[PDB]
């Protein structure tokens, strides 16, 4: 019932800037204090700063490594919170969560590089032809910046036995990611598999149906 | 800048046991510490705060205790689903500082991967570039050694290997390698295999296909 949904992540050059924001909802959020924390790759949760109500005048404390850079706000009557973002540096690079204290948003990626956008290309990863029954199939996602990419089979009604490798970084520069799922060998020939690519950062959105190669 | 060291950094442990993680505060906090579970791929839930309150929904097999500088967070019964990373914030004065994290890894019985080799599509080779894929699935533990061969030549500096978390239910690893090669040097060779060493295998096993059959 309670919901926290950050917005405004993406890609943006080293010394620019870029403004997220956290539409609350499902509790009173004047009375409330909203916090950023940031999660790079692999890494700790790092405290951002925290935003305090009204009655404490809106009051702001920040962490060392982005004190005079972030600035946090809130809009009580769009039920919204701010972390706008300035001098950014590649350091900078991680999730970035929205906290009422109680509860954390799904969380949004800032990318800071001189990098290129790119989209990736979808290919299969075609069961074989094989009796044991288990069968194995995916589709690869092959050569994007910059993350995330996110994959759902067959629209999210197919789940079980679903595995999403991490994304590798390759020699490139680029991403590649695998998702595969076992099924039974049997309804190879009758379940249509579609995995759901979507890279929002180049705008991509592919339908990849994997099937049994003629 | 109040300093918060977890104990320990990481920890394996069998399901239904009792698992206990310390957190060591630099100055008195007072109460003022919280727990939290990070789930792989999943945002900060909040378990623990004022070092002992039970955050509402959170299973009553999780509990915190402490007050001054030393503060304990305990399951009493480790389920697979707990497979997670776990954290103490110290929320006394500005700035609010995280622990490191504790990953918590659960010990089970050897798990022998289900190997499956996966030819390049058609559709890539087109580009220039040919991905041969070699997926180990449900295995248990993470230690697996895969090899590519190409015509008799091992491979070597031209794959990649991702690791998924441990499964929330059975507690086994995934792994996929990626062997790249130019369409080229893909299309002069036939044998394409990888071999998988791994403790619940009696001996390594191969997946291979020959290009175009």
């Amino acid at each position: 019932e309670v919901q926290l949904v950050e917005s405004g992540g993406g890609l943006v050059q080293p010394g620019g800037s870029l403004k997220l924001s956290c539409a609350a909802s499902g509790f009173t959020f004047s009375n409330y204090w909203m916090n950023w924390v940031r999660q790079a790759s692999g890494k700790g949760l790092e405290w951002v700063g925290e935003i305090r109500s009204k009655s404490n005048n809106y009051a702001t404390h920040y962490a060392e490594s982005v004190k005079g850079r972030f600035t946090i706000s809130r809009d009580d009557s769009k039920n919204t919170a701010y972390l706008q973002m300035n001098s950014l540096k590649t350091e900078d690079t991680a999730v970035y969560y929205c906290s009422n204290r109680y509860y954390y948003g799904q969380g949004t990626l800032v990318t800071v590089s001189s990098a290129s956008t790119k989209g990736p290309s979808v290919f299969p990863l075609a069961p074989s032809s094989k009796s044991t029954g288990t069968a194995a199939l995916g589709c690869l996602v092959k050569d994007y910046f910059p993350e995330p990419v996110t994959v759902s089979w067959n629209s999210g009604a197919l789940t079980s036995g679903v595995h999403t490798f991490p994304a590798v970084l390759q020699s490139s520069g680029l991403y590649s990611l695998s998702s595969v799922v076992t099924v039974p060998s049997s309804s190879l020939g009758t379940q249509t598999y579609i995995c759901n690519v979507n890279h929002k950062p180049s705008n991509t959105k592919v339908d990849k149906k994997v099937e049994p190669k003629s | 800048d109040i300093q918060m060291t977890q104990s320990p950094s990481s920890l394996s442990a069998s399901v239904g046991d009792r698992v206990t993680i310390t957190c060591k505060a630099s100055q008195d906090v007072n109460t003022a510490v919280a727990w939290y579970q990070q789930k792989p791929g999943k945002a900060p839930k909040l378990l623990i705060y004022w070092a002992s309150t039970r955050h509402t929904g959170v299973p009553s097999r999780f509990s915190g205790s402490g007050s001054g500088t030393d503060f304990t967070f305990t399951i009493s019964s480790l389920q697979p689903e707990d497979i997670a990373t776990y954290y103490c914030l110290q929320y006394i004065n500005y700035p609010y500082t995280f622990g490191q994290g504790t990953k918590l890894e659960i010990k089970r019985t050897v798990a022998a991967p289900s190997v499956f080799i996966f030819p390049p599509s058609d559709e890539q080779l087109k580009s220039g570039t040919a991905s041969v894929v070699c997926l180990l699935n449900n295995f248990y533990p993470r230690e697996a050694k895969v090899q590519w061969k190409v015509d008799n030549a091992l491979q070597s500096g031209n794959s990649q290997e991702s690791v998924t978390e441990q499964d929330s239910k059975d507690s086994t690893y995934s792994l996929s390698s990626t062997l790249t090669l130019s369409k080229a040097d893909y299309e002069k060779h036939k044998v394409y295999a990888c071999e998988v060493t791994h403790q619940g295998l009696s001996s390594p096993v191969t997946k291979s296909f020959n290009r175009g059959e």
